[PDB]
């Protein structure tokens, strides 16, 4: 077995997306038909900092996207910012939906803004204060003319109490100019880019070798970047799982990293 | 539909002006005028002892025109009964008509002789011109407004005269199609308009427009608005007439005692009723001002009327599934 994803290069997942969500590869933009819906990309932050953006192709008034972050758990039918555990920016005027709430704490929005995200959530340590260990569960089906993998997911928290993790925040920029920090307060748990589509949205997400307005930080990492870290890291996944069940013993270096 | 008990021997029946009472004829030769809204008959007259062939009302409503068989004709108050006038004639009347705009005019129908219009004032008579001569057989009928006379032989021939003069004002034949007449079986005109339509031998009613015939001049060839038939059946028509206004038509096949309901621009068949299968069609008439369909059939009348959707279907009652349109602020605060 093996995780393979079928993409190219780190993009949006079609395996986390509502069944009213269309998307167009020729920008990878999505649309939908009726309403509010989710989609997220392959990849998922769990700690330092990065940075990607969204290119707004089509903004009709009767069309509103969201664009931000969203933890697993995650209904992907809501619009992105509907539970605590999600956090957008509603793109008719610059505001920050969260929890539903939404916030003026922000900056306008433009009809053809190619916005820039940044994030920064610390590294596992502060994130756990105890073991990230990842022992993944595998289970192999055969759909109705092709194999797939079934995994358990997490489920859904009822955390009520503010635990930030620590110096993490979200910060917004319109093509690169910072249009200010969006959210200080960040739950523990991992992170992915998400768009909530309202009407006949087109939005699409993009990585850094591409960037127009890029920051020149050493430090923050693109959307491919860590993608294929956590593609290499599932990977280990698939090789320590199999390593488990098919030969006794384990064994790991220096906790640290 | 519905029918009613309290008559009996109902042979013709005709509505008052607004739809509101019904004078039907029975076969002792009475006249019984039954209400729609009470439901009940509202007047009893001893008109003849011969049964009653054709009745009509006045537009006051306050006159009925009768015809016994026994070639009688008699004018009726509503409110009173009382006879008020009789004349008798030879070659039994076939139809009688008040004319619409003067009720003291009356055009006559008989079997074998010329229709005659008569006035009540003065007991006179106009013979009304014959085109053939020996037609012996001729309906005729005032138009919308009592302005024209509209006169068709057994022969196919039809003349449209001017009421006052009796000056032909138009004329043609109808064909059978290849090149053959027919005998016209009625002519009726509309309360509404100017569409009127003829009932022939062939089984096949010819809607026209009556201006399109004056235009037509005499001797010309007018087309029909409308050709109707039973292309199915092939079923002649006892009674026809329009709706209250004007845009369906309905025929009587007594050859099964079904009724066809036609409209008028496009004519496709509106619908079809059907009555008792051992029951003899007779007598066919619209509510004026209403979907409703009095029919006479072995004495018998029935009612047809026709409802809207509520009754019981009046929440917002929709027929088919609606998506719910979503809002930009759908799921905001």
């Amino acid at each position: 077995l093996y995780r393979a994803c079928l993409y190219e290069r780190v993009l949006l997942a079609l395996h986390d997306r509502a069944p009213q969500l269309k998307i167009s590869d020729d920008r990878l933009t999505v649309v939908g038909e009726k309403g509010y819906s989710m989609v997220r990309a392959s990849h998922g932050v769990r700690k330092g900092a990065w940075y990607f953006e969204i290119t707004v192709d089509e903004m009709p008034p009767d069309t509103a996207a969201r664009l931000g972050w969203s933890q697993p758990l995650g209904n992907l039918q809501a619009p992105l910012g509907y539970d605590k555990f999600s956090y957008s920016w509603r793109s008719k005027k610059g505001t920050k939906f969260h929890q539903s709430i939404g916030k003026h704490y922000s900056s306008g929005y433009g009809q053809g803004d190619v916005l820039g995200f940044y994030i920064n959530l610390p590294e596992d340590t502060e994130t756990a204060k105890s073991l990230p260990d990842t022992y993944k569960d595998k289970a192999l089906i055969k759909f109705k003319s092709y194999l797939y993998f079934e995994e358990k997911d997490f489920v859904d928290k009822a955390e009520k109490s503010l635990k930030q993790t620590p110096h993490s925040e979200i910060i917004f920029y319109k093509n690169g100019v910072n249009q200010g920090v969006a959210y200080k307060d960040i739950f523990e748990g991992v992170y992915f880019p998400a768009i909530s589509l309202y009407k006949s949205c087109t939005v699409s997400i993009n990585f850094g070798p591409c960037f127009k307005y890029p920051p020149k930080d050493l430090t923050y990492r693109p959307m491919s970047d860590m993608g294929w870290g956590a593609v290499v890291e599932h990977t280990l996944a698939d090789v320590l799982y199999h390593v488990e069940t098919e030969v006794d013993g384990r064994r790991s270096p220096p906790w640290e990293p | 539909d519905g029918t009613l008990d309290c008559i009996s021997m109902a042979l013709t029946c005709t509505f008052n002006r607004w739809g509101t009472l019904l004078a039907v004829g029975c076969n002792d030769g009475r006249i019984v005028i039954w209400d729609f809204l009470t439901r009940g008959i509202a007047k009893i007259i001893s008109a003849h002892i011969h049964p009653v062939c054709s009745l009509c009302w006045s537009r006051d409503g306050h006159k009925l025109v009768s015809a016994s068989t026994d070639n009688i004709v008699s004018q009726w108050d509503v409110l009173s009964g009382d006879c008020d006038q009789r004349f008798r004639f030879p070659s039994p009347i076939l139809k009688v008509q008040y004319h619409p705009r003067d009720q003291n005019k009356v055009l006559v129908c008989p079997m074998k002789s010329a229709p005659v219009m008569l006035t009540l004032s003065d007991s006179k008579h106009v013979v009304l011109p014959v085109d053939d001569d020996s037609d012996l057989n001729v309906v005729a009928s005032f138009d919308r407004r009592g302005e024209y006379i509209y006169t068709g032989n057994a022969k196919g021939k039809i003349l449209v005269l001017k009421t006052d003069s009796q000056d032909l004002v138009a004329s043609f034949r109808v064909t059978t199609g290849t090149s053959n007449t027919t005998a016209i079986k009625s002519i009726e005109f509309a309360r509404k308009g100017s569409c009127f339509l003829i009932n022939t031998a062939d089984r096949i009613i010819r809607v026209y427009d009556g201006r399109e015939i004056l235009t037509c001049g005499r001797d010309g060839e007018p087309e029909p608005m409308q050709k109707l038939q039973d292309l199915v059946n092939r079923t002649p028509w006892k009674k026809c007439c329009f709706s209250g206004d004007g845009e369906y038509i309905v025929a009587g096949s007594a050859r099964q005692h079904a009724l066809y309901i036609w409209e008028k621009s496009i004519g496709n068949l509106v619908k079809i009723l059907h009555g008792t299968r051992g029951e003899l069609l007779l007598d066919v008439a619209w509510h004026p001002v209403r979907p409703i369909i009095a029919s006479i059939s072995s004495g018998v009348v029935s009612i047809w009327a026709q409802n809207q959707v509520e009754n019981w279907s009046a929440f917002k009652e929709l027929d088919e599934n609606v998506e719910y349109e979503e809002r930009e602020s759908e799921f905001d605060i």
